Order: C-alpha cells, then sequence, then structure tokens
C-alpha cells in the first residue's frame, strides 16, 4: 500500500531528477510533507507491475506513448486542471495526454532526438545518411569514427527507418488504425537496410548501447552520435566542442524521429492525489521548478507557455507519438526486428515480417469461423488454437469441451476417433493444460 | 526414431 502524506516519484534516470529532487525539498520546506525521488532502471515496464498491485510511486514521469496503456489498466487517476491552468500549456501538449476523452497526465517537456556533433572533428555535419560510409573512412585513418548511437533501443533507429516510408499505426477516420502497421513496407525496409549495411561494412557495431555511444561521444572517439536534449549535460561537463543539428536525410527524406511528451501521470490507487496535483501545477509547472529541473539536464522544449518563451532563444534547442495501448507490442516488435537484423540472426526481410507480425499481435482466423452457430450467454472462452494446432471452439464458462485428437502431429499418424478435454474455466479463461492422454499412438 | 518420436511426443502432449 501506498503511504498516506508523502509523495515518491519516479522519472527515468536519464532526466534531471537531481533537479526535480530540489522542487521536491522546496515542496518539503513550504507544507512538511517528504518528497522522494527514485529512478529505477526500465521504471516503463515496473510501473504497471507495482500499480496494479495498488502499490508504486504517487507519480510516475514517462513519454505519453506508454500513457494509454496505464490508463487503460485503471492505473492512472484522471487529472483535475481548471481551465486556466490548462490556458498556461500549449494545446498540443494536452493533445498528446488525453485519452479516450480524458486527460490522464500533465505535459512536462517534448522530447525530440537530433543529430549531435563533435565541431572539431567535423565542423559541417553531414546533411544526408548516405555520405556517413565515406566520412568514416576517412575518420577511421585517423582512428576515429562518424557515428555511434544506442542501437538496443528502437526510439533511435526510428527516424531512419520512418524516413522513406516507415510507420507505426496510420491515421485513418480520425483515429489510429491498429490493423493499419507501417513497419514492413519499402520505406522500412530501406532504412534498415541502410542500418544494416553500415553495420556489414564496419561502419558501426551491432552491439552498442547507450553507454558504449555516450562514452565514445564525450571521449571524442566518435563525430557524431544521436540522443534528446537530456544527454547535452554530460557533453557540457566533457569539454568536447559540441554542435546539436537535424538528422539527416535519407533517400532526400527528412529522418523522421517519434516525438514524445515527458508526462507526469498520477497512480489511481495513491492516497496523495490532491497533493501530487498541487505540486505537479504549483511547484513543478512554473518557471522557477521547470529551470531547477532543466539546470540538471536540459529537458529541450517545455509544455510551458511562460518558460518555452525562455528556452527557445537556446540555439541548440518528426511525428507525436500515438498513446495508445498498442504502442508497447509496436515499440518490443521494432526492437526486437532492429536486433535481429543488426546481428544477423533475421534478414531484413524476415526481421520486419515478424515486426508486422508483433506490432499486429492482439489479432487465429480460421477457428473462430469453426464455431459461429453458437449463442451463449454470460461468461465464455473465445475461440482459441492451442499450441498443438488444436481448434478449441467458442464455449460457455464452467464447461469440459471436448475435440478429436489430431490427424498428424509432428508428421505423425493419430486416431480421431479419440478425444482431447480442455475445461473452458468459470471466469471464461480456458484452462492452461489439455488432456490428450487418450490419443494413442 | 519414430517410436522415439513417439515417446518424445508423449512427454509433449503431457506438458500440453
Ligand atoms: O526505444 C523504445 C522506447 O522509446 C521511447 O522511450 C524513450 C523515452 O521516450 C525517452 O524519455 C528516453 O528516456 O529514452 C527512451 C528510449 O531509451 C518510448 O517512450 C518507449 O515507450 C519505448 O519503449
Ligand atoms: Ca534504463
Amino acid at each position: 500500500k501506498i503511504e498516506e502524506g508523502k509523495l515518491v516519484i519516479w522519472i527515468n534516470g536519464d532526466k534531471g531528477y537531481n533537479g526535480l529532487a530540489e522542487v521536491g525539498k522546496k515542496f518539503e520546506k513550504d507544507t512538511g510533507i517528504k518528497v522522494t525521488v527514485e529512478h529505477p532502471d526500465k521504471l516503463e515496464e515496473k510501473f504497471p507491475q507495482v500499480a496494479a498491485t495498488g502499490d508504486g510511486p504517487d507519480i510516475i514521469f514517462w513519454a505519453h506513448d506508454r500513457f494509454g496503456g496505464y490508463a487503460q489498466s485503471g492505473l492512472l487517476a484522471e487529472i483535475t486542471p481548471d481551465k486556466a491552468f490548462q490556458d498556461k500549456l500549449y494545446p498540443f501538449t494536452w493533445d498528446a495526454v488525453r485519452y479516450n476523452g480524458k486527460l490522464i497526465a500533465y505535459p512536462i517537456a517534448v522530447e525530440a532526438l537530433s543529430l549531435i556533433y563533435n565541431k572539431d572533428l567535423l565542423p559541417n555535419p553531414p546533411k544526408t545518411w548516405e555520405e556517413i560510409p565515406a566520412l568514416d573512412k576517412e575518420l577511421k585513418a585517423k582512428g576515429k569514427s562518424a557515428l555511434m548511437f544506442n542501437l538496443q533501443e528502437p526510439y533511435f533507429t526510428w527516424p531512419l527507418i520512418a524516413a522513406d516510408g516507415g510507420y507505426a499505426f496510420k491515421y485513418e477516420n480520425g483515429k489510429y488504425d491498429i490493423k493499419d502497421v507501417g513497419v514492413d513496407n519499402a520505406g522500412a525496409k530501406a532504412g534498415l537496410t541502410f542500418l544494416v549495411d553500415l553495420i556489414k561494412n564496419k561502419h558501426m557495431n551491432a552491439d552498442t548501447d547507450y553507454s558504449i555511444a555516450e562514452a565514445a561521444f564525450n571521449k571524442g572517439e566518435t563525430a557524431m552520435t544521436i540522443n534528446g536534449p537530456w544527454a547535452w549535460s554530460n557533453i557540457d561537463t566533457s569539454k568536447v566542442n559540441y554542435g546539436v543539428t537535424v538528422l539527416p536525410t535519407f533517400k532526400g527524406q527528412p529522418s523522421k524521429p517519434f516525438v514524445g511528451v515527458l508526462s507526469a501521470g498520477i497512480n489511481a490507487a495513491s492516497p496523495n492525489k490532491e497533493l501530487a496535483k498541487e505540486f505537479l501545477e504549483n511547484y513543478l509547472l512554473t518557471d522557477e521548478g521547470l529551470e531547477a529541473v532543466n539546470k540538471d539536464k536540459p529537458l529541450g522544449a517545455v509544455a510551458l507557455k511562460s518558460y518555452e518563451e525562455e528556452l527557445a532563444k537556446d540555439p541548440r534547442i518528426g511525428e507525436i507519438m500515438p498513446n495508445i495501448p498498442q504502442m508497447s507490442a509496436f515499440w518490443y516488435a521494432v526492437r526486437t526486428a532492429v536486433i535481429n537484423a543488426a546481428s544477423g540472426r533475421q534478414t531484413v526481410d524476415e526481421a520486419l515480417k515478424d515486426a508486422q507480425t508483433n506490432a499486429a499481435a492482439e489479432f487465429d482466423q480460421h477457428c473462430e469461423s469453426l464455431s459461429l452457430a453458437s449463442n451463449i450467454s454470460g461468461l465464455q472462452c473465445n475461440a482459441s488454437v492451442d499450441l498443438i494446432g488444436t481448434c478449441w471452439p467458442r464455449s460457455p464458462a464452467g464447461q469440459l469441451v471436448v475435440r478429436p485428437c489430431p490427424a498428424f502431429f509432428y508428421g505423425v499418424r493419430y486416431n480421431t476417433t479419440n478425444n482431447g478435454y480442455r475445461e473452458c474455466l468459470a471466469n471464461g479463461s480456458w484452462a492452461a493444460r489439455v488432456n490428450y492422454s487418450e490419443c494413442q499412438e | 526414431q519414430l517410436a522415439q518420436q513417439a515417446h518424445s511426443n508423449r512427454k509433449l502432449m503431457e506438458i500440453i
């Protein structure tokens, strides 16, 4: 259970959590309420695990794309800012945290990946991806490399995959079409083929993660990286002379990074909702609060109008992501495809074919048709194919179901006069196990 | 090999 009368906040460790903690310390001094800021690894997966039990933080910070899934699980409280507060943030930031009519988070910052480059190694950064192989060749003769970035997280390769035509879900009839997935079209194939080719030709290493790339850039070993504004603070420190610019073009088409709105959701099981609202609206979402965070690690662009007007003067300072529940399937699909293509485990074609399936994993067909004369009232188990390939028909909850034994199983004859048995449970889920004992060899 | 393929199928059906 969550402790009443304090605030526990979770934010990713790459964000300005020390700056956030200072806003927390001021809130503590003014209220006598302890604020604890924590930053567990993989928070975006840990949050729903812990929260569905009524545990977790009072406030969770992530990019808005995760929030639709959280809200559908009932994990997030609906937020209640007055029209006057709403007016202080840009309309489009509110749009990103609106799910099925309701505001489900406060928008904080607008996050976009950029090309970060070392001005000493590369006074003019490339305008195209296509010139990077030649540039790497020149740099290798000097014991440097052109480009290193995180290949383990699909957020960083997506801009190139999307450039020539890849997309997540198509916006059709005023809503994202979850059946229309674009991870396996010509443009997605072309983008990923380029990336694999960079690796095949030793211009990049498949195993490059966040830390190899950040260290490589900051030690002056690579001329370019790809990252968000939060990363600038670490470069500042390193005293590499760096510039920030737009991602290069692929086949003459701009790179297309997926844009995130860092947002702050309130845990539906928190007994501290009015405290969390007060902290967010009156302490964090002020010029002074956002400045405190920005000073730790840059936010880039922010949702708050008054502070964005100051920030827009920064020279260092692409589509908004959907917030739909299917975004986690999408990211998981692309992650897997990229890692498999980059490591040679699959071809680009194979990888992206699997990605299309996995991104649309919520949607087999033949089994549903083979028993559509049923009309059952109340709880039912849906048509389902088991691991052996046996089709279990739509059945009432609380009933044992009987289907013949498969004619063939791994190229093996079985007598179809025998049956297998499966219980459709009282709650409308299939029993995990099927009794196949009777299907004699 | 087929009788072994059968004994190996048994173990599978027994789990599933
Ligand atoms: O890589 C897939 C991943 O991308 C995005 O996560 C970003 C996040 O938005 C940024 O705040 C930053 O911290 O880096 C993350 C990637 O390392 C999506 O928001 C996320 O759902 C997705 O899984
Ligand atoms: Ca992490």
